[PDB]
């Protein structure tokens, strides 16, 4: 019928098949009125041109690695698969849309990292007194979900430079706290006092041993001690096979980016692991305070929770930082933090009640749409998170990709992940533009003029200087009358004085 | 929008000295206009950061520079019972330089202060300095408005109140028209900051070298506040001045707290009397709303607008929840002052943390059209994160959305190229404002000169419909008749200081829509439908138009009659690159359609 | 206010006088200007009483 893409021109197998993906290439050399070589699939099968010889690309997405979803990872943490499938190969041909589905579940008892990030300025002290046993009650609690267990330890105060550290007398830089009359220790900006380890024994021992120092303003240098103990691996420890969660505890508001500047610091934060051999933020005075959004970037690149345990006078500003970064969640710590166990365990099973899936190094070409199945069989479309889980559940999501245009590398790789999990899915999009007899071709085709017009896919590409049907038209456009005018048996006036007849338009 | 990319003025600063953190232009008796650029981290005498300033004469090729002697060197002075020190060790002088009329402002924030008194002190807090010096006559000054004797139990004992120990005054120093510098304090009043403002010649006559601690009488501070809000406000990181009010005798400050109720930032509008006008809150939390405020009438009502930076602004892309490109607020004042609500226009940066909105510089009228234009910088932005500023011109609604000129860094990575921007000044005095950025990183100012803005003007005649052939002048070379008629068109350039040398392109397009080599009209001479030929006008006030004899073909041999005969007039600046730079840029109307048909019976 | 005395532009005519009675700025299409001056009193067909016109 209307075929459009028989009209807007017809140049090749790029051209046809970049008008729609339903328009199909009928490259076999037979009947020109036979084989227009721009239309449908089903019109050009009627009018033979197909002796398998037509190019018409189908979109496809294969499963390339897939593993069952595990149901108990308390063996073989590495063996533990949680979004099935794993690696896919999609085809699309440009501006085609092609939709798949991945299944994310949350494994019973998965290996689970603590890192307890303590807030010790001078008003935290009475907190450092209910956290000297807090390795053993935490294991004791967490083993009902867990097996794997390792916690870790963390100190910061602020940047210690002169806006927010005491700087007079001397004695108060070995003593901030001289004036009141008790001793405190020297202003940190942030040091790591414990590795991650499955011996809480190790952090009730390394806790006793900590004091905590004194501060001028307000605001803490918080977001710095978060980014240094995201961004070191080595030394913090992290297992890439555990539920890596990093609490948060402090009182009051926080040190965002450019705030440094109050203390002559403006070379603006990296996402680099400064910590050295001493296990302190050798950066902290000479590197400004992390933004929002590297923070949030590094803790996605690391897979990483996080959870404001804040006391009740910041609450709601952590609580409007949580909607800033996906996978944190916000708790109600005590004056003296009397029940972060409780605090900490409520806020991994929050945790660990929602999925939420990420996109990484996505093209910009493809456009992804989500249809998100949790429990039972509804469907929300739109949202590419559902919560509601709880441990052990299966959650569903259907996502479309969609390329606009043909991207030159016809190939590129991004991921699909969910939030915090290690498990991932590559998916490998390969844009199926060109076709074979494209990259068949033969400029020096003797049927077009003795090879003067590329034979690629069926018909001969030879533009101005030979644009005739046998690439015989010398000049552009009809001017120059291409030989075998449309005079029928030639010696026939105007194609049959019809004037200009235009090649079959007469 | 006409700053010249190709050739750049590089001024240069010692290795390391962070020549380039905050300029200004300051202009010589005899007119001659100067670069005070601050160095905030330059060697003192004893081997030491202290800071600096380096007054850069104007030049072609550019390079080192002099700098003012300053007194870079500890004070202590025994008031009776106490001893007020002042310790100039990493005080940044040079963090903020302003020039105004004859004399330069050049702040050290973080220089530190102490009282000692028996045992107790008042504590080495940083409470700033601004030395003003007049280079052409050696007049020497300070202000350190925030430097007092009360010692540090005395705050502890009445709840900190009044507490300017940590104002880190010259942190953002202006100043008005009527002489009088205002300093912001973010950390004033612990760390709510405060203005301090005062008379530039009372500063000049109420400074005696030797005494630390004195008093300007006429001097003005910003209020304590109790209200929880502005905790931790830092009100007073940017402050810029203008008329929001009315009245013209009354002049406002606009002042910002980037980190305003619990991160959120604001932008407060008040007036001398720190009488709160209006209050711009933030939009997005840690987005640092009120980092860079700029006043300039960019829609030319004849009222000043508002120009808020916020670089830290994480966009809500489709494909990124929340990506950190930064966002500059537009707010246009309308009649009836307090009025002021909503924004009118919201730039928005592209690159991933590159900070757009550090830097709002008015640059006045750089394309010269009756409306203000503006240069927002992004430090960080670009594809390769070098360093980005973007031009924006001005129109009757609001602004350009769009940046008419982008400016990249000519410094390795990690100059923070455009961190400082200042403009508005005709440097080599041409009739155009020109830029200064100052990229710290590289210890370099790079100047862009704006070259001229030619303005176009474009009107191509076609008389009427015509006939195919109305058998009138044969066609050429031939005694064969065809259908004739002129196409005449008239292009002028207008502008301020264009060259002698200025020669545009008319490319004359016959039915541009059908192929050519067989168009329907054609010239009556060589018959090229498309002609493109060069038409000086060097210093010409009346446009030229050569007109032309064109040829209509036959009525049989041309089918298409019923195709619309639309004539195409194209004006181009002549192939420069040949040569230098090119001298001019060609803003305006340079390319038109003209549309006719078919008569008949005529 | 500007106009120069010192140096003038000096157009002769025909012998018969009569060369400046009008004249008048062609004004040129391309742009040019040039000046015209009706010489109402030039010779005739036959040393007659006529008119003429030159372009300057
Ligand atoms: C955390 O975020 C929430 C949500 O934005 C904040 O609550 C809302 O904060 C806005 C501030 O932009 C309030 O709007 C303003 O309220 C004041 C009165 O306080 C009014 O004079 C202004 O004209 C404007 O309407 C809004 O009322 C408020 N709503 C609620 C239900 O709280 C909250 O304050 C944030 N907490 C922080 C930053 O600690
Ligand atoms: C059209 C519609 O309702 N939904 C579409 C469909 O391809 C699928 O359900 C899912 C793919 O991600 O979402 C989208
Ligand atoms: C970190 C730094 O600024 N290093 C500079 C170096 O780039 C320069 O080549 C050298 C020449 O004096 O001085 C030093
Ligand atoms: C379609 C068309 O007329 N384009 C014109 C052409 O002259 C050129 O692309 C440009 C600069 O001369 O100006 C425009
Ligand atoms: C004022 C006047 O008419 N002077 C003429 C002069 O122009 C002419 O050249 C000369 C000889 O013909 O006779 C006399
Ligand atoms: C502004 O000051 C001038 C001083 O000459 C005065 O005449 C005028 O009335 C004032 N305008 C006001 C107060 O609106
Ligand atoms: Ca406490
Ligand atoms: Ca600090
Ligand atoms: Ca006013
Ligand atoms: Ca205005
Ligand atoms: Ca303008
Ligand atoms: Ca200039
Ligand atoms: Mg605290």
């Amino acid at each position: 019928g209307p075929n459009i893409c028989t009209t807007r021109g017809v140049s090749s197998c790029q051209q046809c098949l970049a008008v729609s993906p339903m328009c199909a290439w009928c490259s076999d050399e037979a009947l020109p009125l036979g084989s227009p070589r721009c239309d449908l699939k089903e019109n050009l099968l009627k009018d033979n041109c197909a002796p398998e010889s037509i190019e018409f690309p189908v979109s496809e997405a294969r499963v390339l690695e897939d593993r069952p979803l595990s149901d108990k990872g308390s063996g073989d943490s590495s063996q533990v698969t949680q979004v099935s499938p794993q690696r896919i190969a999609l085809r699309l041909r440009p501006d085609d849309s092609k939709n798949f589905s991945i299944q994310v579940r949350q494994v019973e008892d998965y290996p689970v990292d603590i890192y307890y990030l303590m807030d010790l300025s001078y008003s935290m002290k009475d907190d450092l007194w209910s956290i000297q046993n807090l390795g053993t009650k935490l294991a004791t609690q967490m083993r009902k979900l867990t097996s794997n267990l390792r916690i870790g330890f963390g100190a910061f105060v602020d940047k210690p430079v002169s806006p927010y550290m005491y700087i007079s007398p001397p004695e108060a830089l070995e003593n901030p706290c001289y004036d009141m009359k008790t001793t405190c220790l020297p202003m940190f900006g942030y040091k790591h006092v414990l590795t991650l380890t499955d011996q809480v024994t190790r952090f009730n021992e390394e806790v006793k041993k900590q004091s905590v120092s004194r501060n001028r303003d307000a605001p803490e240098g918080g977001f710095d001690a978060i980014m240094q103990a995201t961004v070191c691996d080595e030394k913090i420890g992290w297992r890439n096979d555990a539920s890596h969660l990093l609490v948060f505890t402090t009182d009051a508001k926080t040190h965002i980016a450019l705030d440094g500047r109050l203390a002559g610091i403006v070379q603006p934060n990296d996402g680099q692991c400064h910590v050295g051999s001493d296990n302190h933020y050798s950066a902290s005075t000479t590197m400004d305070y992390p933004s929002l959004g590297l923070m949030t970037e590094k803790l996605s690149q690391k897979n990483i929770n996080l959870i404001f345990a804040v006391t009740e006078n910041v609450v709601n500003l952590y609580q409007n930082y949580s909607e800033l970064i996906p996978g944190t969640t916000v708790g109600v710590l005590s004056m003296d933090s009397s029940n972060v166990l409780q605090l900490i365990v409520d806020a991994y099973g929050k945790i660990r009640s929602k999925v939420e899936l990420e996109v990484r190094d996505l093209p910009e070409e493809l456009s992804l749409s989500f249809n998100a199945t949790c429990l039972n069989n509804e469907v929300i479309p739109g949202l590419k998170s559902c919560m509601g889980l709880k441990i052990g559940d299966t959650v569903s999501f259907s996502i479309e990709a969609k390329v606009r245009g043909c991207p030159q590398e016809k190939e590129k790789s991004f991921t699909i992940k969910p939030v915090g999990f290690k498990d991932s899915l590559i998916v490998q999009v390969t844009f199926d533009c060109d076709c074979a007899c494209q990259a068949q071709a033969e400029p020096n085709s003797h049927r077009c003029n003795n090879g003067n017009g590329t034979f690629e896919c069926g018909v001969c590409r030879c533009g101005p200087g030979w644009l005739g049907s046998q690439c015989e038209c010398s000049e552009e456009d009809y001017r120059p009358s291409q030989q075998d005018e449309c005079s029928p048996r030639e010696g026939q006036p105007v194609c049959s004085q019809r004037g200009e007849c235009l090649c079959g338009q007469c | 929008l006409n700053l010249d990319p190709v050739q750049l003025t590089f001024y240069a600063g010692p290795n390391g000295s962070q020549f380039g953190f905050s300029l200004d232009f300051h202009k010589d008796s005899h007119g001659r206009v100067a670069i005070v650029v601050g160095a905030p981290r330059t060697l003192g005498p004893s081997q030491e950061e202290t800071g600096g300033v380096f007054l850069c004469p104007w030049r072609a090729e550019g390079g080192q520079c002099p700098s003012l002697l300053f007194d870079l060197r500890d004070e202590t002075r025994n008031v009776g019972s106490q001893t007020l020190q002042t310790f100039k060790a990493r005080q940044g002088l040079g963090a903020s330089v302003v020039s105004w009329s004859d004399v330069i402002v050049a702040c050290a924030p973080w220089q530190h202060w102490n009282v000692l008194e028996k045992t107790e002190e008042a504590e080495k807090t940083p409470v700033g300095s601004c030395f003003l010096a007049q280079p052409e006559s050696g007049r020497r000054a300070e202000y350190s408005p925030c430097r007092g004797n009360t010692l540090s139990r005395i705050y502890v004992e009445n709840d900190f109140s009044w507490d300017k120990r940590y104002c880190e005054a010259g942190f953002s120093s202006v100043v008005t028209q009527a002489g009088e510098l205002v300093l912001g304090a973010p950390g004033g009043y612990y760390f709510l900051g405060l203005l301090a403002q005062a008379p530039v010649a009372d500063i000049f006559s109420s400074y005696r070298p030797g005494i630390l601690l004195w008093h300007v009488s006429s001097q003005s501070l910003s209020f304590d506040s109790s209200n929880p809000e502005y905790f931790d406000g830092y009100w007073g990181y940017s402050v810029a001045v203008g008329e929001f009010d009315g009245d013209l005798n009354t002049t406002e400050y606009v002042v910002g707290a980037p980190t305003w109720s619990w991160t959120l930032g604001a932008v407060e509008i008040l007036d001398s009397y720190y009488q709160r006008l209006h209050r711009l809150r933030g939009e997005q939390m840690a987005s640092y709303f009120g980092h860079s405020v700029a006043v300039t009438d960019v829609n030319g009502d004849g009222r000043h607008d508002l120009l808020v930076g916020a670089p830290l602004y994480m966009e809500s892309r489709a494909d990124r929840k929340l990506a950190e490109v930064g966002r500059v607020y537009l707010f246009l004042q309308p009649r009836g002052p307090h009025a002021l609500g909503a924004p009118s226009l919201l730039l928005t940066g592209t690159q991933l943390y590159g900070r757009f909105g550090s830097a709002i510089a008015p640059l006045g009228d750089l394309d010269r059209d009756g409306y203000n234009d503006i240069a927002v910088a992004a430090p960080y932005g670009g594809p390769s994160g070098r360093g980005q500023v973007l031009v924006f011109l001005g129109q009757s609604e609001g602004l350009r959305s769009r940046p008419s000129q982008v400016l990249d860094s000519p410094f390795p990575t990690g100059s923070a190229f455009g961190f400082s921007l200042r403009g508005a000044v005709d440097i080599d005095d041409n009739g155009y404002p020109d830029l200064i950025v100052g990229a710290y990183g590289a210890n370099q100012v790079a100047v862009y000169r704006a070259q001229p803005v030619v303005k176009a003007s474009v009107q191509l005649l076609v008389q009427d419909s015509l006939n195919p052939a109305v058998k009138s002048c044969v066609l050429p070379q031939t005694k064969t008749p065809v259908s004739c008629f002129n196409i005449q068109m008239c292009v002028g350039a207008t502008g301020h200081n264009i060259p002698q040398k200025l020669s545009l392109n008319a490319e004359l397009q016959l039915d541009r829509q059908k192929p050519r080599q067989g168009r329907r009209v054609l010239l009556l001479g060589s018959q090229q439908a498309g002609t493109t030929l060069n038409l000086d006008l060097g210093g010409k006030h009346s446009p030229i138009c050569h007109t032309t004899m064109a040829f209509l073909r036959d009525e049989a041999d041309f089918r298409d009659k019923l195709s619309p005969i639309v004539l195409s007039l194209n004006v181009s600046l002549p192939p420069t690159e040949a040569g230098m730079a090119p001298a001019v840029v060609l803003h305006g109307d340079t390319h038109v359609q003209e549309q006719t048909r078919i008569v008949l019976d005529c």
